[PDB]
């Protein structure tokens, strides 16, 4: 299936008694681990910024903000809400089974300093999953960076996968 | 020495600004894309159309005059001799009424447009394309005998021209008359988007086919235009990637199969994709899975569709038992599909296909093949459909007597002639 495989979702904490309100705004992307691509060109990822605004019906309009080919590029997609608060949906859910195929679950957060969400993304019997280390400044602390590659390490993700986009300004300083 | 069409696949681009961007200009901006386009190793391109076509006004309808909108006639001589000096042909589609709803305008004014086709084909023709395209032929009256006309037409005028018919039509004796219409006429159609997509079911509807047009050269599509990632559930995406490369003629995709690219949703004004080059250009797909499903993004990744469409391409370019060797199935396990592709002496290849969500022994009996091919006991696998094992058993050598697949997992296996 996959070369570095995907953990079970038993084996991914949601964030109790998630306040979708406290959790709106802007966030910096200050730590990133997957089986995927964690880079966008030749060199190291650079810092990009989301930012959740709850819409009316409770899902979320998530805009990235990324600085590629020396300009401002805005990705905008809907995050719909799955079974219980905190987990979210991406595209047009087809089966049951398959509606865990394209999903995002926040782990653990205090809202206005720190927080780790979980992506799951399958493509063809192999599953992508990522682990987003947000802030809402460009630095955190050692022992968040810390808490971030002890849990990334739990789920079977080796160090090389393991990165802390470089702060950059262009774009996502608002 | 074989017809140019035979070498590899063909890559259709039906809305040049789709996949170009708003940067620059339809024509102009194909231009600076043929560098990748050689990449994928495609033999010629299906653009369009592109021409002047008032919505449902037939005399407000000119097959000669390009959409000023894509660029000049100076624009398009530019594209097919720079395509030209990479061996990269240029098929142009002229599906008249393409801007509305009956693409062939009425049926009663059949005639009308077959004269107008005429005139077109010849101007073209002398302009430099290689060939040309006609989509919904099922809406068009009398189709069998204007496509006849028209392979006349262009027969006339020169030998080395291709004609495509394209279809909505997944009906093999409906496919079939279309086909025996008309000579050396491909015949694009849903005949492989049909289907329960089980192993018996893919392996009936590929021998039936094969059974059915003999001796004569076909083509290996899932749809007359869209998208494969739009017909084919995502779970057989790389499966039906290899299914495509490995029977014998002409592989037809559409831009983006090779990326796994989506069409516009159910809910959506049925309309091409931009090509995501980068993420500049995605849609429904945000960080950071995004940084994976572009153009840039697969391009170094070792188990993208992008680096298997690139490696199976290639094979099928360069490999005399692919380029134009013939097919014996297998006997497998239920819903494996295995067959073999040989030429003379040449290298044969093995395929072995598991439409199973589950570890199967292929249980391969090759015993009713002709004299001089014999399975060996072991062959090198080239290409697995399954990442996994691909990172771990690329171009290894593999026993055959007690071979296993995995889930939904594609075997391609070489082994040379014995003397």
């Amino acid at each position: 299936s996959d070369l570095i495989p995907a953990p079970p979702l038993s084996k991914v904490p949601l964030q109790q008694n998630f306040q979708d309100n406290q959790f709106h705004g802007k966030w910096y992307v200050v730590g990133l681990a997957g089986n995927g691509n964690l880079r966008e060109d030749k060199d190291p990822l650079k810092m990009y910024a989301t930012i959740y605004e709850l819409k009316e019906d409770k899902s979320y309009n998530v805009t990235d903000v990324l600085f590629i080919d020396k300009k401002c590029h805005y990705l905008i997609n809907t995050f719909v809400p799955g079974s219980q608060p905190g987990e979210f949906t991406l595209g047009s859910i087809k089966s049951t089974l398959g509606s865990t195929s394209r999903l995002v679950r926040v782990v653990s957060t205090n809202y206005n300093q720190h927080a780790m969400v979980f992506f799951k993304w399958v493509h063809q019997n192999r599953e992508w999953f990522y682990i987003t280390l947000y802030g809402r400044t460009k630095e955190l602390t050692s022992e968040l960076k810390e808490n971030f590659i002890r849990f990334s390490k739990s789920l079977g993700l080796p160090e090389n996968h393991i990165v802390f986009p470089v702060p950059i300004d262009q774009c996502i300083d608002g | 020495v074989q017809r140019w069409w035979h070498k590899g696949a063909l890559y259709r681009i039906g809305d040049l600004q789709a996949f170009v961007g708003r940067d620059a200009g339809g024509i102009a901006g194909l231009k600076s894309h043929l560098e990748y386009l050689s990449t994928l190793k495609v033999k010629g391109l299906v653009l369009g159309p592109i021409h002047k076509n008032q919505k449902d006004e037939i005399n407000e309808t000119d097959l000669k005059q390009i959409n000023p909108t894509l660029g000049s006639q100076e624009d398009f001589k530019d594209l097919l001799q720079s395509a030209k000096k990479k061996s990269i042909h240029i098929i142009l589609d002229l599906t008249p009424n393409y801007q509305g709803q009956n693409a062939w305008f009425l049926p009663a004014q059949a005639d009308i447009v077959a004269t107008k086709m005429k005139e077109a084909l010849s101007s073209w023709l002398q302009d430099g394309v290689d060939g040309f395209q006609f989509r919904d032929v099922g809406k068009l009256m009398n189709a069998p005998l204007y496509l006849a006309e028209w392979q006349n037409i262009t027969k006339n005028l020169s030998e080395d021209r291709l004609l495509i018919a394209g279809t909505e039509s997944s009906d093999l004796q409906q496919i079939v008359n279309i086909l025996e219409s008309t000579s050396d006429l491909l015949l694009t159609s849903s005949y492989l988007s049909n289907s329960t997509f089980t192993g018996e079911r893919t392996e009936s509807l590929v021998t039936r086919f094969l059974n059915a047009t003999g001796s004569q050269w076909c083509s290996w599509s899932v749809s007359q235009a869209g998208l494969l990632a739009d017909f084919i559930p995502d779970h057989l995406l790389r499966l039906y990637q290899l299914l495509l490369f490995t029977l014998p003629g002409t592989p037809v995709f559409s831009y983006g199969d090779e990326l796994g690219l989506q069409g516009a949703l159910p809910g959506q004004p049925a309309k091409a994709p931009l090509m995501p080059w980068n993420e500049s250009s995605i849609f429904h797909i945000p960080r950071p899975v995004s940084l994976n499903m572009t153009v840039k993004g697969q391009n170094e990744d070792p188990g993208s569709l992008l680096t298997q469409f690139r490696r199976l391409s290639d094979l099928r370019g360069k490999e005399r038992s692919l380029l134009h060797g013939d097919f014996h199935a297998l006997s497998s396990s239920p819903d494996l599909f295995s067959y073999i592709r040989h030429w003379d002496q040449n290298e044969r290849y093995l395929v072995v296909l598991n439409f199973r969500d589950s570890g199967r022994s292929a249980r391969l009996g090759a015993s009713n093949l002709p004299a001089g091919i014999s399975l060996p006991a072991s062959a090198k696998l080239l290409l697995s459909t399954d990442s996994a094992r691909q990172s771990r058993e690329e171009d290894t050598s593999l026993k055959l007597e007690n071979l296993s697949l995995n889930p939904y997992e594609g075997l391609l296996l070489q082994f040379p002639f014995v003397a």
